[PDB]
RNA sequence: CUUUAAUGUUUGAUGUUCUAACGUUGACCCGUAAUCCGGGUUGCGGACAGUGUCUGGUGGGUAGUUUGACUGGGGCGGUCUCCUCCUAAAGAGUAACGGAGGAGCACGAAGGUUGGCUAAUCCUGGUCGGACAUCAGGAGGUUAGUGCAAUGGCAUAAGCCAGCUUGACUGCGAGCGUGACGGCGCGAGCAGGUGCGAAAGCAGGUCAUAGUGAUCCGGUGGUUCUGAAUGGAAGGGCCAUC
RNA sequence: GUUUAUUAAAAACACAGCACUGUGCAAACACGAAAGUGGACGUAUACGGUGUGACGCCUGCCCGGUGCCGGAAGGUUAAUUGAUGGGGUUAGCGCAAGCGAAGCUCUUGAUCGAAGCCCCGGUAAACGGCGGCCGUAACUAUAACGGUCCUAAGGUAGCGAAAUUCCUUGUCGGGUAAGUUCCGACCUGCACGAAUGGCGUAAUGAUGGCCAGGCUGUCUCCACCCGAGACUCAGUGAAAUUGAACUCGCUGUGAAGAUGCAGUGUACCCGCGGCAAGACGGAAAGACCCCGUGAACCUUUACUAUAGCUUGACACUGAACAU
RNA sequence: GUAACGGGGCUAAACCAUGCACCGAAGCUGCGGCAGCGACGCUUAUGCGUUGUUGGGUAGGGGAGCGUUCUGUAAGCCUG
RNA sequence: AGGACCGAACCGACUAAUGUUGAAAAAUUAGCGGAUGACUUGUGGCUGGGGGUGAAAGGCCAAUCAAACCGGGAGAUAGCUGGUUCUCCCCGAAAGCUAUUUAGGUAGCGCCUCGUGAAUUCAUCUCCGGGGGUAGAGCACUGUUUCGGCAACAACCCGAUGCAAACUGCGAAUACCGGAGAAUGUUAUCACGGGAGACACACGGCGGGUGCUAACGUCCGUC
RNA sequence: UUUUGUAUAAUGGGUCAGCGACUUAUAUUCUGUAGCAAGGUUAACCGAAUAGGGGAGCCGAAGGGAAACCGAGUCUUAACU
RNA sequence: CCAUAGGUUAAUGAGGCGAACCGGGGGAACUGAAACAUCUAAGUACCCCGAGGAAAAGAAAUCAACCGAGAUUCCCCCAG
């Protein structure tokens, strides 16, 4: 960081701090998964013991990540409009 | 200087409010000229200044 | 002693000098403190409050000089 | 010893897409009365590090 | 109940007296045929002194340090940021303890628009009006004026007068210029709402270029962004601002 | 008398004498976290601290500033106590807006508050200070003398070209053939001056300066001689230094002062005794100078702290009374 | 110490114009050789001959190797 | 009697020479001062390091003292100095700009190297399109300057003559910017990424400031 | 060696032989290289110890926003630009 | 007066030494911050006391989050 004498580039440069201290238990899901989470029914957690969220996790969205094939049913959790489609596309249903 | 900071605040209730200085050292009379208000969207009289 | 100091960089010149690219609005001319040395003229205009000659439309650039006394005149044709 | 992270420096950038990471602008939380609201207005909004400090950026942040 | 009391009672401010903590480097007794120390007695002093914790003063007695750089060696003197001209070899840009000046502001109008105007100076002729006021003509032509330096500019005036006004508006911004960077500058056009004008249209402060201070730490207003079991709240973020 | 053991013996320190100041004794004070101890088995004719430094004649004016001493009425002020108002929460109130008690909390600080400082007076053998323009004169003059403006007040006695005078070898007198030194004067004291003492002073001094008689090889100008080295032989046997040497002069050249480059001059090979002009000779990573956001110790009204001294509050700490 | 052509010495061995010849370097050419890149015979991984071209170098960067001690291959191989 | 007098021992140390790889890490020789006193000396004791002791020089405290010696923290820190070891091949700088309690240090940019991308990118010449106010020149302007002409000593004005970095009613070469074209140039160009070093330059030519159009002077531009 | 520049009268070395200075641990990023591939890889520990087991966990395939949040979009904004 | 204080005797036990590790009392500066006070070095070095074969610690007035876990200690993660 010390370039001389100046004022250092992350100095000069205000700070904009505030971490979510909650999307840290919020997750991410993939169109890849599902077709791993053991069975069918993607329950909010499941996924856990499938070994891709994490104990701590506590909300997590499906998103599209380009697959689905079999029918599955997310419960228990949140899913974009995007992905809420290719999921019931492949015959599967949502739980909100 | 001698040219104290104003602040012309918006006769809405929103807080909104627009600054610049003035000479109260002989413009006593509280100024006010009518600016816009981003909070309603629209056009009214901003008065405080000294 | 008092003798000393001075402005600094301040270039204000010529940046488009003749036909150019000429984009949306380059600069063709940032002579600031000025309005005769440069005059805004044809497709291009603006001459912002530094007196800087805008230059409009994209195109080529004349440089010309018209009207009653002199007036270098700037503008910019199609290309 | 694990490499130590210049705390000051992750407190004003962040990692983007790739390997920018866009900060905050300065120029504005002091004597704001007196300076141009176009001014202010092309300052409320974050960008990437100019490229020529970017190499110093990814030194204080070894694991940004 | 409301003023001033009287006793009562409490509780502070002094100030006296007391003994019984506490002091005694007075006297005596025992441990002890010890100047120590401890116990006892007596005298003196006495809630003082003194000590602990807290606190104002004092404090080179002691301690840790600071006490700039440029510089025709150093020092002295001067300088340090910003604007203008020359140096600068007709693009940009260039050095010296090179040659010359200025800025740290000013304006609610000295901003906006619409409408209108145009000087300095000399000659001549005119009450008090003379070197130099006001008036009439003629010559003259940006030699005037420009809020403040210098350069460039200005008559379509930016120079001058008046009416009406608040565009010195909010959100954005094609595209450029200029910086190592932080950053600084120019900007047509778009959206919302203004104003001035019959209208085209002009206005996002001043003719332009000086009139300035990054970050941090905080103060204020706004916001249902966040808020450590939950609901709030403190705090934090974001926007405006000191 | 004492002193820098190892470049300073002095005009320096000390001294008897003088003065100021503190100390009532469990003294002041000093060593010590304390116990304790020195001061002192002393007690104001005593002890400590400070300055001046026999003795003689003396020791002027200034208390504005800083320090110290006394006052302490009034202004300001610590901790302490915590009035008072504000906020968060919530029982209840209410279709809702909001309002919200009590409690708990967060904040606010009325009020009580000593020394200190400000303020009033003093104090110079306390730290210290002792005038500027220049006022009015034998041609001009010149302005020591001293008007006027302002000081806390403007250097008294004595001394003065001095251990103090920059101009400076001031000017004059003395001494000398000739004296920037010396002695005696003048006063124009750059910038003396009265206990950070003034002017003197017999005696004293391995003390500074000047002069004279004696005396001399100190010198004119060196000569001879007696001894210890040096020189020779025999025995023992170092040193610093040292890139390598086939290690000349000159003139020029050159990182700017050449044994080594250019030109040229000169020169058979090697010792011994001598001398020091050069090898920028040897010795010590220059001590002067600058630099390093180096070090140390010292100073102070630099900064920040702190022992010590001192203030008040609460605690150990109780009983009454008057107001 | 000649010390203001390097010296000798020069009346032209100075100077001017003109012209030819010659000396002169690690420059250019010739002959042989080496390495990087492009090219051809090619061959036809590869790889070499013919050729165009490149090869001064501090700080510094890039690329190839030599040798040393010790481990495995070593109950091997070499050795009185 | 006396910090009295002369002078050995004893104590001390003013002068000179010699010594200075000494006889000696302070002495020898010839002189010198005190010598009944604040004198001198033997033995043992007591004060310990920011501390002691000091008739005060910062002197002495074991040949050490503006803070002893020994061991430790400890490989303190050293933007400074020195030193850095085998071979061959390729490329090849900088001594600048801007910040900097910075100026003999650093950092971004620039210049070197290496990798990866990409275009007729880039260069020279030709031609085409540009803005220019330098050289020069000139004197309307801004100043400066003469010589003549109409001013109870002279400006203004007029004609004739000059001067200018901060004068311009003129004005090159030329550099620079853009467009088109051929040839040549192992891509010379641009971008991103790994490694840098370098920010003391020196001389000569040309244009200049400064200096004396002095300096192997100094500060720039450029080769 | 240091310098713009040294035969330099600037530094260092009398000579020889032996020794004498870019290392090591961990972390992070690149380049080469091998493995596997939208997957790669285990840590401690167990151990029938260089196996095998253990996938706690770490990195990557999703990003934008300060965040709630949304999501191949997302912020900015009243604006669906 | 009592009674204590004190005195004598006897029986027990301590005393001192020692490498580290361990618990406790006390506790630097160089250094880094490119200066330096906060901060750092670091509760390190060092001094002192005590203990064992280990020490220390330890059976929630712990944590989690409306599901639950269940003393202490050591390792790997979490995470620079
Ligand atoms: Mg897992
Ligand atoms: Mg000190
Ligand atoms: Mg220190
Ligand atoms: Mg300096
Ligand atoms: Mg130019
Ligand atoms: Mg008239
Ligand atoms: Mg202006
Ligand atoms: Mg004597
Ligand atoms: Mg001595
Ligand atoms: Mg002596
Ligand atoms: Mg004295
Ligand atoms: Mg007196
Ligand atoms: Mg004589
Ligand atoms: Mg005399
Ligand atoms: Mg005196
Ligand atoms: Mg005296
Ligand atoms: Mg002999
Ligand atoms: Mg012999
Ligand atoms: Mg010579
Ligand atoms: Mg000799
Ligand atoms: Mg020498
Ligand atoms: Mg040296
Ligand atoms: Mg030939
Ligand atoms: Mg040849
Ligand atoms: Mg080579
Ligand atoms: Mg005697
Ligand atoms: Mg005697
Ligand atoms: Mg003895
Ligand atoms: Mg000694
Ligand atoms: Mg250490
Ligand atoms: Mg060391
Ligand atoms: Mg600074
Ligand atoms: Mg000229
Ligand atoms: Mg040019
Ligand atoms: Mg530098
Ligand atoms: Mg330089
Ligand atoms: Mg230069
Ligand atoms: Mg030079
Ligand atoms: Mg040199
Ligand atoms: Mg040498
Ligand atoms: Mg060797
Ligand atoms: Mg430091």
């Amino acid at each position: 960081g010390f370039e001389g004498g100046q004022m250092p580039l992350y100095r000069r440069l205000p700070k904009f701090g505030f971490t979510s201290r909650k999307a840290a238990i919020t997750a991410e899901i993939r169109l890849s998964d599902l077709a791993k989470v053991e069975g069918g029914v993607v329950d909010l957690n499941t996924l856990k013991a499938a070994n891709i969220i994490g104990i701590q996790i506590e909300f997590a969205k499906v998103i599209l990540a380009g697959e689905v094939t079999t029918p599955v049913t997310v419960r228990g959790l949140r899913v974009t409009k995007g992905a809420r489609a290719a999921i019931e596309a492949a015959g599967g249903k949502i739980e909100e | 200087g001698i040219r104290e900071k104003i602040k012309l605040v918006s006769s809405a209730g929103t807080g909104h409010f627009y600054t610049t200085t003035k000479n109260k050292r002989t413009k006593p009379e509280k100024l006010e000229l009518k600016k816009f208000d981003p909070v309603v969207r629209q056009h009214v009289i901003y008065k405080e200044a000294k | 002693g008092g003798s000393t100091r001075n402005g600094r960089d301040s270039e204000a010149k010529r940046l488009g000098v003749k036909r150019f690219g000429g984009e949306s609005v380059l600069a063709g001319s940032i002579i600031v403190r000025q309005r005769g040395t440069k005059f805004h003229a044809g497709a291009n205009v603006g001459c912002g409050r530094d007196h800087t000659l805008f230059a409009k439309a994209d195109g080529k650039v004349k440089f010309e000089v018209k009207g009653p006394k002199n007036r270098k005149f700037i503008s910019i044709e199609a290309e | 010893p694990k490499i130590k992270t210049v705390r000051g420096a992750a407190k004003r950038f962040k990692k983007t897409g790739k390997g920018g990471f866009k900060h905050k602008h300065a120029n504005l939380r002091h004597i704001l009365t007196k300076k141009a609201t176009k001014r202010k207005r092309h300052l409320r909004p974050k960008a990437m590090v100019s490229k020529g400090d970017l190499g110093l950026v990814i030194a204080c942040l070894p694991y940004a």
